[PDB]
RNA sequence: AUGAUGUCAUACUUAUCCUGUCCCUUUU
């Protein structure tokens, strides 16, 4: 160790904080990971 | 966290100007008594200036049809 | 006699100023310089200008 | 070297009330000896002050650092102060003694 | 448009529904090490604006000469653009009012009017470019120089983020490179060394920055009514055509406070990026302040482990170096941490293209490791309600014992550099234009720098093209020809010695050229000619022709070459003498043009010699000649014509030149040729010149040209002054006498009539 | 510009109920004075039917005075939140409330002031 | 020349109504006496500034009234009676109303119509 | 000037100095008054208070007997790389009586190398006070 | 009228400068082919030596007289130089003319008739 | 229920008017 000593958090380990992955659909087509992710890519 | 931040930053001012008072002091007093013999004895040319004009971006906008390139004339 | 060590004003013709002439001008041959300068990038100016949709 | 406008007088404003001329001798004080001062007291003219000195370009090394320079929360305003305008509130008298003088001591 | 603003809606109610904010906890560490820092590097407080100062008028000129060249250009209008130039013109008559009027709303209105959106298609990724109301603009203008002004004149941004006034790509390039390779013994691992680049941008920093700690952030830098003002006029409002919604979840984009917002946001990320012990070492001793990349001593080069680490505004590029048993040790805390059964760390790691044979990170057991390990850290060490990075995004390439080849892709097109010590991979080096790169000290060849260009650029150059090509038959054919005039001197230009030597690059923008050409004919004819003759469409402009900058091999039609006069027998018939070869048409710079490399070399070169020159100068007790300054005026580093110009009084006090161009990029909507450069700061490098004189001189000259036209037939006596759905038919005629004939169009047969 | 006399705000008012409320080029094309947006921004502002221009009491103050130290800028965003929606009235009242209410060794050292 | 020394009623001559010469303790009106040989004396010894990097009110005042069209950053010296806010308590109220001058002079075009005439009458 | 001829101007080599020197006099082994150099550009003292800014108490000195001023002039480090460096130049102005530093006469047109702490006077004759 | 002779050579010069004149025509062909330029309206305690130091800067000048008058020594004001080429006579037309020289200002152009003793104005 | 003074927009009239300059101040 003695090398990360100047990191302001100290260990998230917490990509969603929630689980791994969500693995669940939704019935609004706006709140959904398929428009979430066409949002996020075609768009910057 | 600003209210006890200012304090701090506060007081490590003070404490850094008591340590510049306490060193300048010691400074001038080492300066001033001396050991030995403190008091016992371009034109550049005015054709090479202002030779264009200036003050733009040289490319005005983003519409490519100005002919930005070949800025002199032909013959 | 020659010249001493300062900086003579150009008036297209080099002269052989002489018997300490530090710095004695009205201003006329740096102005007109300035302005054969300042119309000669006008030009370029002018031409860049108007070959912009040429 | 110098702009013809400009004179040994300069009006300063944005001046608080509570002010001293302790601060005001001490701060001007820097560019040259002060030929004097004035300040208003007067419900108008309170919050502003003339200063005048023994030499002009005491004055214009003075609007050259003091520009907008700061004095509690103010920045005050420094401007070279004009002429004429209400003056005969005086007179050009009492040159006589004086002259006569001068034509008496030196005999001149 | 409509759903990503439905979307930006949804989010913001969201945000202000739930408080849900950026962990207090951490935000107060984050605040904390934002002061601690400050102090350290003991950084000035930004003065609020000095009414009677010497700075305002200059600063405003500035800042309106800019406001003035993007929001005007030419000849095209609005109502709201015109009520912009109209108080544009106000300002520039009575500048003191305009100065009063900037500081009484900058100390007064702590609100603002409603913005304007609406998105702009680089059909790639699209970028959405926000519009503000004029006056509003004015002020926030002035003010941003303002604050860019007394930023430089203060140091207070650090030189790690580093997007600053050295140059735009081509100098972060060079420099990026030679600094890898000048690092103490680094591409060398025959005791077991090891190093890594990463690459990864933040990817949040346009919608998680927090309203609030970007107040305390912005108390800690300036004064108390300036943080108010860029705070409050950073929360106005978006409207596009219908929807309305709100604003205040994170900081809006293109106002033009976003130069001192998204530095300043950079400068505190960093810290926590990377640590304030190291931090402060890497970047100054605050009496000394340190050089591009260069650390001062051996010392804080060797003990750290992440040696170099630099930024432009989205990406991050860090060198982390790593010394042998400190690599197995972050191994085992990356297996700890995430054990992999089925040795699925290689299950997908990016990697890059350039000819992924012998030089893709080649991935082997503990350099894969070593490669998540380090992502894991530094995704580990990063503040994450606002700043991540994704794994899939990123691209982190190691160069150790195994893979011999390292490939950092920096703002520029990727780069390669394989040090010959460790005996590398082939790297044909299809052009003369592999990086080379001396050791600074020994003055030794450390490494070869082989750089392509990038597949993100490319395909926008090809999108561009289509774009073109896609807006014909609605325009002249002189604008088709200067848009493709203008993509070509461009991206020839900024990416340009990867354009010579990236072959799929090379072949691509040929047949590009030659589609655009194709274009040009199909709307000239309607029936696809056999072979439309080279000349009238690639000569050049003011001897009335289309002006083609052509960057590829097309050899003349051999027998277009007749001159033809009758002087006082009859016909004398002067043909060209081609037999040499073949008569090329022109190479798109490459050759014709010089390369970045020498032109940093030489740059620094000229800079030296022209200081060396004033010091002589000065010395002999003369002014400086205009034939000294010639010996020079190329351009060195920036350009010796910005020594020369009236800026050398007047521009002096702007700094922030590609900052404030990149923002402007964000801000108006011609997604110019303007990263590259701009002109009045940098200079003028793209320089044409000989390129037409070696144009004539292959099209046969005048003599050939007026020869394939029509300009015999109205018997005017010579070369003279000749030049001046209009302006199609003029070309047409122009040079109809080349593009009406059978061999030009093969089934002909018609009289027309009389 | 923008004076928005009484004779203007009359017209505007008639045109925002006849014309409409999402039509704010139709409503800008009969008053030769302003911009549709600042016709919209009037509306939006002080014609607006909804705006509560009056009855400035103690309960909104209160509220206003416990939201102005939670967010400190962004005085757009506390607008509907509060009740006045006029994006100018919160300051107004803010700037009332703050006249009429004015009329290693720094924890050494404090480790040793308990211990003295 | 105008640098010749002055006299106190000389003094009292210049500057207009109202001001006092009254000074400060008796210490720095001889350091005003020194300051001319300590003008040379003084700059001829050890001085320097510094500044101290600390976390941080701000008065002023452009043209106070419902409009009161822009002053230049010189003709303050003119109109700063107008500048002070101080209102509604004779002569004093007719100089304080005459700043319609300052109309007059800076302004929009119909303001030095309305002035002009509103000033012809009066 | 203002009442008088201006004699004794410095060449177009001069600049400022940067150089760690103060004027410390001790006329009674008391450094009471301090005068910077390197702050002003021009320094006179003399016999008369309206030429110069402050007088001096020096009867047996004239007006115009030594000028001290500081210039770049052209030398060699000790490095061996040459350069501008900050020292003071020491000529004679031509006075009646002439001067002696460290006891012993300069003459004038004579680039000696001036440093600091040395025994100088400030007058035709003799002086009672020195500076260093 | 005794100092308007210099504003009107000055803007004459101006006048020349502003109508786009070339150098054929810029009131040279008129005073061509003569060295000698008339020189007024100088102080009364200037020497020869002192102008001919002064007027030494646009090249060496071949024979110059100072008007002599007064039988104590021979100070009138007026003095006639006359130059080696005539652009250097042209220079000092064009630079030295309206200038001052140790407080009154002086006047500098051509004659290009004769050498004649009595012929500036006093 | 006119009228009064008053800060402040809004229409209307004058067939109102857009190249005016030092061709004159030449003062010691």
């Amino acid at each position: 160790r003695r090398w990360d000593d100047d990191v302001v958090f100290k260990n998230c380990a917490k990509g969603v904080d929630d689980q791994k992955k969500d693995k669940r659909f939704v019935n609004d087509t706006l709140r959904s990971e398929f428009h979430k992710k066409f949002m996020e890519k075609y768009i910057k | 966290a600003d209210r006890k931040a200012r304090e701090a930053v506060e007081m490590r001012a003070q404490v850094e100007r008591k340590m510049a008072q306490k060193e300048k002091e010691k400074h001038e007093e080492k300066l001033r008594e001396m050991a030995q013999k403190a008091r016992e004895r371009v034109q550049y040319d005015q054709r090479l200036f202002n030779q264009s004009k200036g003050m733009d971006s040289g490319f005005a906008g983003g519409e490519d049809e100005i002919y930005n390139v070949y800025d002199q004339a032909w013959r | 006699p020659r010249y001493s060590g300062p900086a003579p004003p150009p008036n297209r013709f080099w002269p052989g100023y002489r018997w300490d002439g530090v710095d004695r001008s009205n201003g006329f041959e740096q102005k007109r310089f300035a302005r054969l300068a300042s119309k000669k990038a006008v030009e370029e100016l002018a031409y860049k200008w108007s070959v912009e949709d040429m | 070297r110098l702009p013809p406008e400009v004179n040994r007088i300069l009006y300063i404003r944005n001046l608080p009330y509570k002010i001293t001329a302790e601060e005001m001798y001490d701060i001007f004080g820097k560019y040259g000896p002060i030929r004097q001062i004035r300040v208003g007291n007067t419900p108008e003219t309170r919050g502003t002050a003339y200063v005048v000195y023994e030499d002009i370009f005491d004055a214009k090394n003075a609007c050259d650092h003091l520009s907008g320079f700061n004095v509690c929360n103010r920045y005050l305003v420094v401007l070279y102060y004009n002429a004429n305008r209400a003056f005969q509130k005086m007179d050009t008298k009492k040159k006589e003694e004086q002259l006569k003088l001068l034509k008496e001591k030196y005999g001149i | 448009t409509r759903l990503y603003l439905k979307a930006e809606q949804e989010r913001q109610h969201n945000y202000l529904k739930d408080g849900p904010y950026i962990t207090a906890e951490e935000a107060v560490a984050v605040y904390t090490t934002t002061v601690h820092w400050l102090e350290s590097r003991r950084f000035s407080p930004i003065p609020f604006p000095p009414l009677s100062y010497k700075h305002d008028t200059k600063l405003l000129i500035l800042a309106l000469e800019r406001l003035k060249e993007a929001y005007s250009v030419k000849s095209r209008l609005n109502q709201s653009q015109r009520e912009e130039l109209g108080l544009i013109e106000q300002a520039y008559d009575n500048p003191h009012e305009a100065l009063s009027r900037i500081k009484r709303h900058l100390l007064t209105q702590r609100a603002f009017k409603e913005v304007g959106i609406e998105f702009m298609d680089l059909y790639s990724h699209l970028v959405p470019v926000y519009d503000v109301e004029p006056l509003e603009k004015i002020t926030d203008a002035y003010l941003d120089q303002y604050l860019w002004y007394e930023a430089d004149k203060r140091r207070l941004f650090p030189p790690w983020i580093k997007p600053a006034d050295t140059e735009p790509p081509p100098l972060l390039v060079y420099k990026w490179c030679q600094g890898i390779n000048n690092l103490q013994d680094v591409w060398e691992t025959s005791e077991g060394e090891c190093n890594v680049m990463l690459e990864s941008r933040f990817e949040k920093m346009y919608e998680k920055i927090d309203l609030t700690l970007l107040n305390r952030l912005l108390r800690l830098i300036v004064d108390h009514n300036i943080a108010d003002y860029m705070t409050a006029k950073n929360n106005v409002v978006i409207n596009y055509k219908d929807m309305n919604h709100t604003n205040s979840y994170g900081i809006i984009r293109g106002l033009q406070f976003a130069s001192f917002i998204v530095q300043y946001y950079g400068l505190v990320m960093d810290l926590l990026v990377l640590g304030l012990h190291r931090a402060s070492e890497m970047a100054g001793p605050p009496q000394m302040p340190n050089d591009f990349l260069s650390f001062q001593d051996i010392a804080t080069e060797a003990a750290h482990p992440i040696r170099l680490f630099c930024r432009y505004i989205d990406r991050i590029h860090i060198f982390f170096r790593f010394t042998a048993d400190e690599a197995r040790d972050l191994i085992q805390r990356y297996l700890t941490e995430h054990p992999d059964p089925n040795n699925e760390n290689i299950v997908g790691y990016n990697n890059k293209k350039c000819w992924p044979r012998d030089a893709r990170m080649r991935l082997m057991k503990h350099d894969v490791n070593l490669g998540r390990a380090v992502f894991w850290d530094i995704k580990n060490r990063l503040p994450r309600s606002v700043t991540t990075v994704q794994w899939e995004n990123s691209f982190v390439s190691v160069y150790s014992k195994d893979n011999p080849n390292l490939l950092f892709n920096m703002c520029g097109f990727e780069c390669r550099i394989l040090p010959k010590c460790r005996t590398s991979y082939e790297e044909f080096t299809h052009k003369d234009g592999v990086w080379n790169l001396q050791n600074e000290v020994t003055k030794e060849r450390t490494a070869q720098c082989f750089l392509r260009v990038d597949d993100e650029s490319m395909q926008r150059f090809h999108n561009r093209v289509r774009q073109i090509l896609m807006a014909s038959g609605s325009t002249t054919f002189t604008k088709i020809v200067n848009k493709w005039n203008t993509a070509l001197i461009g991206l020839m230009t900024y990416f340009r010695e990867a354009v010579v030597n990236t072959q799929e690059l090379l072949d691509l923008l040929v047949k590009c050229e030659n589609k655009i050409q194709t274009r040009i004919k199909i709307g000239l004819n309607s029936k696809m000619p056999s072979r439309f003759p080279p000349v009238v469409f690639y000569t050049p402009k003011e001897l009335g022709g289309l002006g083609m900058l052509s960057m590829g091999h097309v050899l003349i039609p051999q027998s277009d070459l007749r001159w033809s006069k009758q002087t006082d027998v009859g016909i004398t018939h002067f043909r060209s003498g081609m037999s040499h070869e073949e008569d090329q048409l022109i190479p798109n710079l490459y050759r014709y043009i010089q390369p970045w490399e020498s032109e940093f070399i030489d740059s620094q070169r000229v800079w030296a010699e022209y200081a060396l020159k004033r010091q002589e100068a000065i010395a002999q007790n003369r002014r400086l000649t205009l034939e000294d300054l010639e010996d020079s005026w190329d351009r060195g580093i920036p350009r010796i014509n910005t020594l020369f110009q009236k800026d050398r009084h007047t521009l002096a006090y702007d700094k922030g030149w590609r900052v404030r161009t990149d923002f402007k990029q964000y801000q108006v909507l011609k997604q110019n040729p303007f990263w590259w450069t701009h002109q009045r700061h940098d200079g003028k490098l793209w320089n044409l010149n000989n390129y037409r004189t070696d144009m004539i001189q292959a099209l046969g000259g005048v003599e050939g040209i007026l020869e394939h036209t029509l300009f015999k037939g109205t018997y005017f006596p010579t070369w003279e002054g000749l030049f001046w759905q209009i302006p199609n038919r003029r070309f047409t005629l122009w040079w109809s006498p080349t593009i009406n004939r059978a061999n030009v169009y093969v089934g002909f047969q018609v009289q027309l009539d009389l | 510009g923008g004076v928005w006399r009484n004779t203007e705000d009359e017209i505007l008012k008639a045109a925002v109920m006849k014309y409409g409320k999402n039509q704010w080029s139709r409503i800008a094309s009969l008053l030769h004075r302003k911009s549709a947006k600042q016709c919209k921004a009037r509306w939006y502002e002080w014609l607006d039917p909804s705006i509560k221009k009056t009855e400035w009491s103690r309960e909104e103050e209160e509220k206003l005075l416990h939201l102005a130290k939670l967010m400190p800028t962004q005085w757009r965003t506390i607008a509907p939140i509060i009740g006045r929606t006029a994006a100018q009235c919160l300051e107004h009242y803010e700037f009332l409330l703050d006249k009429a209410a004015q009329r290693d060794e720094l924890e050494m050292l404090s480790e040793a002031r308990a211990r003295l | 020349e105008r640098n010749r020394p002055l006299s106190d009623e000389e003094l009292d001559a210049m500057f207009p109504e109202g001001y006092k010469v009254l000074p400060p303790p008796a210490g720095y009106v001889p350091i005003r006496t020194p300051a001319r040989k300590l003008t040379a004396t003084p700059t001829p010894l050890g001085g320097m500034t510094g500044f101290h990097m600390q976390t941080e009110m701000k008065s002023v005042n452009d043209q106070p009234s419902g409009n009161l069209p822009f002053l230049k950053p010189d003709d303050i010296q003119y109109f700063d009676k107008l500048l002070v806010d101080v209102d509604e308590s004779e002569e004093q109220k007719e100089r304080k109303i005459m700043k319609l001058l300052l109309k007059i002079k800076n302004g929009t075009p119909p303001m030095r119509k309305a002035a002009l005439r509103q000033i012809t009458d009066k | 000037f203002r009442g008088v001829v201006i004699k004794y101007s410095e060449p177009p080599e001069a600049r400022i100095p940067k150089k760690r020197w103060r004027l410390y006099p001790f006329k009674n082994d008391e450094v009471l008054p301090v005068m910077y150099i390197h702050r002003q550009s021009a320094y006179l003292l003399g016999r008369h208070r309206r030429i110069a800014d402050i007088p001096i108490d020096h009867p047996s000195c004239s007006k115009q007997h030594a000028v001290f001023q500081y210039r770049l002039v052209e030398y060699t480090r000790a490095d061996g790389t040459v350069g501008r460096r900050v020292k003071p130049y020491i000529i004679d102005l031509g006075s009646g009586n002439g001067t002696f530093l460290n006891n012993k006469r300069i003459e004038p047109q004579r680039y000696y190398e001036l440093k600091e702490k040395d025994v100088l006077k400030f007058g035709f004759s003799s002086r009672e006070y020195v500076l260093l | 009228n005794p100092l308007t002779k210099v504003k009107l050579i000055n803007e004459l010069n101006e006048r020349e400068v502003q109508l786009g004149v070339a150098d054929k025509v810029s009131w040279h062909s008129e005073y061509k082919d003569s060295a000698w330029i008339f020189l007024g309206g100088l102080p009364y305690e200037l020497t020869e030596g002192d102008i001919i130091c002064v007027f030494s800067q646009y090249g060496e000048i071949v024979n110059i007289n100072l008007v002599r008058d007064k039988k104590t020594g021979k100070s009138k004001g007026f003095c006639f130089l006359c130059y080696e080429d005539q652009r250097s006579t042209i220079l000092a037309v064009d630079n030295f003319n309206g200038i001052k020289i140790k407080g009154r200002t002086i006047r500098v152009d051509h004659v290009s008739n004769y050498r004649a003793p009595k012929d500036s104005e006093e």
